[PDB]
Formats: C-alpha cells, sequence, structure tokens
C-alpha cells in the first residue's frame, strides 16, 4: 500500500457548530471578511490543534 | 560552514556562494539596517524539517551580511523550459506533485503561509525530491482581526483574490500557486502569462472565467468586479481540446485545485487524498532529469 | 512541537536552567574583573574605595543580576505597553530581552540600551510594521539607539525569533472548555476570564516559567484560578494521554508561579554610580 501524507495525521476531535467565541463568530459576519476565503472552522482548526500541541514534560529533555 | 566557491546570482538584493554539497546565501546587510525579508525568511526555515523543505546546518553570523544554508541543483524551472520531452504523464507528473503537496501541507499545519511559489522557487536534489524553499515573503498565518499585504506572490502564480486585492486572506492562496505548477508541468509552457501590469485578471477571466454571483459570493466587495464583465467558465470540452494529454483523475483535482473560490477550495489535507493518486500507474523518484 | 525552534533546543529543566545561569555568571567575571582594575597611571590613592566598589560589584552581582534583569523587564513590558501595543508583541519583547540575558550578563552589555531595541526587533518580527523613524519619535531614541544593538542580540539569541505563546491557547481553551462541557459554562467564564488570565500571563512571562513548560501547560496552570468546577472537570473528562500525571505537572507548575517576589528601588544604587564612573569620583 502506500500512504499520501506519511505522519500527517492528529486523533483529536472538533465540533464548530457548539461555540460562542465573540471574536471571530461575529468577525465573519462582515462583508470583506467572507471575500477572502475566512470561515469559522478554519480558524477554530487553526487555534484548537495549536491549543494541544506539546503536551510532553520536563523528563523528556535530557 | 566556512567554505567557499563560484557565485550564483546577478540579484542586487542577495547573491548565492556554494560549497561544502550546500550554498551560502548572504543578505547584504549595507535606512533600516535589517530587511523584513532576511528576518522574514530565517524565522521560518529555522523551525521546519521535512524531506520537502530545506533546512538550516548553521546560521553563522559574518563580519556585517548573514549566511544561511541551501541546496546545491538547480530548480523546476530549468527542467521544464528546456527538454526533449522526457517528462511523460504516466509517473513523472504524479511524484513531483505529490511531493511539493507535502511540502506544501508540512507549512501549512505549521500554520505558515509561504506566498512565494514558483518553478525557480521548487528546487530539486541529487535523490530527485523536489523542496519548497525561499521563504522570502512568508508569514505566519496571525489573528484574524490583523491586516495583511497586498502583492504578495508574483505575478503568474498569483491567487485571483490577490488580483482583486483581498488583504486579509487565508493559507489557500498558496494551493492556486501549485495548481499552476501542475498545469505549468503538464502543458511544458508559462501558464496564464501578464503583460507586467493588470492584465493578469483579464487573462485568468479569459482562461477559466470571471466569477459569478450566484456561486463564489462577495466577489463584488472588492471595488474591482464592476469593471469588467463576465467571461463563460470552461465546460468538460477542455478534456481533449488543450489538455489532451492528461487523465481521467487529473482534472477532476485540477478543477478543485483551480477553484477560484477559495472557501471552497480544496486543502492539501484533502488533497493528498484526492484518489488521482490512488489511481495506476505508481510513481517513483528515479526521474531522468540532469 | 519537538520541531520547533522552543523546544529543541531553549526548553530548559530547573538543573539546566540554574546551570545556564552560573555559566553566564562564570563566563562574564574575568573579563570585568580585569576592566575594573584600572587605577591611575602613577599610583592608587583611594585603596579602600575602590575595593568597597569591588566587592559591591564582584561577588554580588551573581544574585543581584536576576532581579535586575526581572526589573528591566518589568521596564520593558510598561513602556510597551506604554506606546499602544497588541499582548503578542509585548510578549515576544519580553522573551528577547529574557532571552538575551541568559546568554549574556549586565554588565558587559549594559540592560538600559537593550530594553528599546527588543521591542524594534520584536515589532520587525510578526510584522507590526512601525518604521526606525516613527518608533524613534515615539520613544527616547536617536535612530542610533535601536541598531547598535541588534546584530549581536541576534547572535546571542541564536536566531530563534518566532516563540510560541499562551494566548493562543487561551483562545483555544475558551473553546474547548464548551465543546466538552455544558452544565456551567460561559457565563463567568466569560465575564472574569479573559481580563484576568491575560494578565496573570503577562506577570508570567515576567516570571520564569516559560523555559519550563508548554505554552498549553501554563495555559492550563493560569487557569487553576478558578478551580472550583472548570479545570477538574475539564480534565477528567478529556483523558493516549494519561490525566493524573498532567494534574501533577500543573500543580508543580503552579507551585513555581506562586513563588513570586516583585521588584525594589534599592538595585538602581549599585549600577548607577560603582559601575564605569564613580572612578571619576576617585580620580578627582
Ligand atoms: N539552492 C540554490 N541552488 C542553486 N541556485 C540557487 C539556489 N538558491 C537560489 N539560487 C538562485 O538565487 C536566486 C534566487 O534569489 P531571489 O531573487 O531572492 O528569489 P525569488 O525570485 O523567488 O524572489 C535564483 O537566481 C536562484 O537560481
Amino acid at each position: 500500500p502506500f500512504n499520501g501524507d506519511r505522519e500527517a495525521h492528529p486523533p483529536f476531535t472538533l465540533k464548530g457548530s457548539v461555540y460562542n467565541d465573540p471574536f471571530i463568530k461575529d468577525l465573519e459576519h462582515r462583508k470583506e471578511f467572507i471575500a477572502s476565503g475566512f470561515n469559522t472552522n478554519y480558524a477554530y482548526e487553526r487555534v484548537l490543534t495549536e491549543a494541544f500541541m506539546g503536551l510532553g514534560c520536563v523528563i523528556s529533555e535530557e | 560552514e566556512y567554505t567557499k566557491e563560484k557565485k550564483v546570482g546577478e540579484g542586487t538584493y542577495a547573491v548565492v556562494y556554494l560549497g561544502c554539497k550546500i550554498a551560502i546565501k548572504e543578505i547584504k546587510t549595507s535606512k533600516d539596517g535589517l530587511d523584513m525579508s532576511a528576518i522574514r525568511e530565517v524565522k521560518y526555515l529555522q523551525e521546519m524539517q521535512h524531506p520537502n523543505v530545506i533546512e538550516l546546518i548553521d546560521i553563522f553570523m559574518a563580519y556585517d551580511n548573514l549566511n544561511l544554508v541551501l541546496e546545491f541543483l538547480p530548480t523546476d524551472l530549468e527542467v521544464v523550459i528546456k527538454d526533449k520531452s522526457i517528462l511523460f504523464t504516466p509517473a513523472d507528473i504524479k511524484a513531483w506533485m505529490l511531493m511539493t503537496l507535502r511540502g506544501v501541507y508540512h507549512c501549512h499545519r505549521n500554520f505558515i503561509l509561504h506566498r512565494d511559489l514558483k518553478p525557480n522557487n521548487l528546487l530539486f536534489s541529487p535523490d530527485g525530491q523536489i523542496k519548497v524553499a525561499d521563504f522570502g515573503l512568508a508569514r505566519a498565518i496571525p489573528a484574524p482581526h490583523e491586516i495583511l499585504t497586498s502583492n504578495v506572490v508574483t505575478r503568474w502564480y498569483r491567487a485571483p483574490e490577490l488580483l482583486f486585492g483581498a488583504k486579509h486572506y487565508t493559507s489557500a492562496i498558496d494551493i492556486w500557486s501549485v495548481g499552476v505548477i501542475f498545469a505549468e508541468l503538464m502543458l511544458r509552457i508559462p501558464y496564464l502569462p501578464g503583460q507586467n501590469d493588470v492584465d493578469q485578471m483579464e487573462v485568468t477571466f479569459r482562461a477559466l472565467g470571471t466569477p459569478t454571483d450566484r456561486d463564489w459570493p462577495e466577489v463584488s466587495s472588492f471595488m474591482t468586479y464592476n469593471k469588467l464583465q463576465i467571461y463563460p467558465p470552461p465546460s468538460r470540452d477542455e478534456l481533449r481540446k488543450r489538455f489532451i494529454a492528461a487523465s481521467e483523475y487529473a482534472l477532476d483535482f485540477m478543477c478543485g485545485m483551480l477553484t477560484m473560490n477559495p472557501q471552497k477550495r480544496w486543502t492539501a489535507v484533502q488533497c493528498l487524498e484526492s484518489d488521482y493518486f490512488k489511481e495506476l500507474p505508481p510513481p517513483s523518484d528515479p526521474s531522468s532529469i540532469k | 512541537y519537538r520541531h520547533s525552534s522552543q523546544y529543541r533546543m531553549w526548553s530548559y529543566t530547573k538543573d539546566q536552567l540554574q546551570e545556564k545561569r552560573v555559566d553566564t555568571n562564570a563566563r562574564a567575571i574575568a573579563y570585568i574583573e580585569e576592566n575594573l582594575l584600572k587605577f591611575r597611571e602613577a599610583h592608587n590613592l583611594t585603596e579602600e574605595e575602590i575595593k568597597v566598589l569591588e566587592a559591591k560589584a564582584i561577588p554580588l552581582t551573581m544574585e543581584e543580576e536576576l532581579d535586575l534583569v526581572n526589573f528591566y523587564a518589568k521596564k520593558v513590558q510598561v513602556i510597551a505597553q506604554h506606546l499602544n501595543l497588541p499582548t503578542e508583541v509585548v510578549a515576544t519583547a519580553i522573551s528577547f530581552f529574557r532571552r538575551f540575558f541568559l546568554e549574556n550578563s549586565v554588565m558587559q552589555i549594559d540592560p538600559k540600551s537593550i530594553v528599546h531595541t527588543t521591542i524594534f526587533l520584536a515589532c520587525k518580527s510578526e510584522n507590526y510594521f512601525i518604521s526606525v523613524d516613527s518608533f524613534a519619535q515615539k520613544a527616547k531614541s536617536t535612530r542610533d539607539s535601536v541598531l547598535k544593538f541588534e546584530f549581536k542580540l541576534l547572535e546571542s539569541l541564536k536566531f530563534s525569533l518566532l516563540n510560541h505563546h499562551p494566548y493562543k491557547p487561551l483562545h483555544g481553551f475558551f473553546l474547548d472548555i464548551q465543546n466538552v462541557l455544558y452544565g456551567k459554562v460561559d457565563l463567568n467564564y466569560m465575564g472574569q476570564i479573559y481580563d484576568r488570565c491575560k494578565k496573570r500571563i503577562t506577570a508570567a512571562l515576567l516570571t520564569d516559567v516559560v523555559y519550563f513548560y508548554t505554552p498549553p501547560q501554563i495555559t492550563l496552570a493560569t487557569l487553576l484560578i478558578e478551580d472550583e468546577a472548570l479545570v477538574t472537570r475539564y480534565l477528567e473528562t478529556k483523558f493516549s494521554i494519561d490525566s493524573a500525571k498532567l494534574l501533577t505537572i500543573i500543580r508543580e507548575c503552579k507551585s513555581i508561579i506562586e513563588d513570586c517576589k516583585p521588584p525594589s528601588t534599592e538595585e538602581a544604587k549599585k549600577i548607577a554610580a560603582k559601575n564605569y564612573y564613580c572612578q571619576n569620583p576617585s580620580t578627582l
């Protein structure tokens, strides 16, 4: 077999139709924000995966 | 490393050296002290490690300038423009596209834009793995309220939202460029040329179509859509004419990659599994490239 | 995260970081004790004054350097917040200043001139876009004092010019609380969390916590101020990663952040006249 990307898949979950964020959900109601390709799930997928980067320890430092 | 030989590059911004297997890139420091496009190109290429984006062995300081390292062999642009039709649509069109999209996805999952994609930016290696480099106008994907720049990518490889003037865009502008790399690779011609002007918008409308209100919405919010009139989008009679050297599944992800819709543009996580590499034949990295 | 520049060469432990402090205080003792024995051309008269300034400078600033750089970090924080900057570039300026003074001491490079260069490299780092003269007219700089300590700051920084900061974990765990929990959400958590945990992580970046743990761990440490029902009910129901090890990591990070002591107005006297200028008094 083959893999398209060799190791590029995280196993966490997401659900973008739940949140009530007052900085992006109100920001996407404007005209020029939509026109550059912006939607809510791309920003949430950008920030939530960054919120889980690096859950390690200080034992893994030597 | 402290090794030098003969120089490449007649540009006044930077003249790259060579030596050892590596290539020393020097930014002339001698307004501001250090330019934006020196720290802007070291600060994201330092932190990426991949077999499709080149890396830094050492970034040792010069007396006045900044030294980097690079790769030895030439680029994808000299491959396309001067050959005797070595490149064949069974296997040579698939492996390089797969590796460039692997590099683009590694840039994307680090949330780094890399808005300078050209065949003279994509460079090969002695084992033939194509690399993604020259992060000169790259940027991290910022907060959504932050205003970005405009003219960030070159003319022949420009996303149509950047033609229209999108000030604060997403990272889907660099899938359009590698789709034009796909078409430039399977057509062996400079795809979508412009006459050093705003004529890139008219030739993009003539090639792939003036976007309509029903389909890519909010395109009239740029103060540029009212300047011109509508053009017909191409139908599937393009399968034989002007694209006869192609497969059945190549046009599917080509048309999904040359969507002028940026929200519905196929991201690399759904371009690496777009059932085009699953079709026979399997690719292989030994290719007859000098 | 292991491929990032913050993990592979500037993330430390307590023994490694204390070793880093004692080697930058051990490699920066001989040159400074050699450069402050310079007496007059014929003979030295005030022996007792030059030896009590030697006793004030040489064996005393090995621990005065840490609260000195914390005081000047507070100074660069308040002057970066004074000139209307976002919280992202203030955090990078604090980190660039502190990462500069981990590899160099405060005597062979004076800290009163680094504090204007770090805001410049931070705003030119993540595209703030201030110019040089517009930055100079908004500051106390005359275009030369922001650019001479620039090459050596990047040399001592060794070009780790992108930093990961806990504000994107704030915007992530602003949303992942609401996804997994629905009982008591988003009334107090938008009332008094976004205006408090932000200032607590600015106070954390003033302290020494970002060389210890990952910014989501610092985020979940500073979210434990309200640990009545938020953090314990978050990490119990989330569960590849065990929970109790992460609770112990967050708890020892809270034990790190609670050993706090603010600055004073005494450290100023030792460096104000004893170094490079008091001698002039001795001479005349
Ligand atoms: N690793 C390399 N090996 C051989 N030549 C290189 C290499 N890197 C760059 N070059 C040359 O350096 C020049 C790129 O400089 P630059 O103008 O800044 O790129 P761009 O046009 O994308 O902005 C090109 O001429 C290229 O041939």
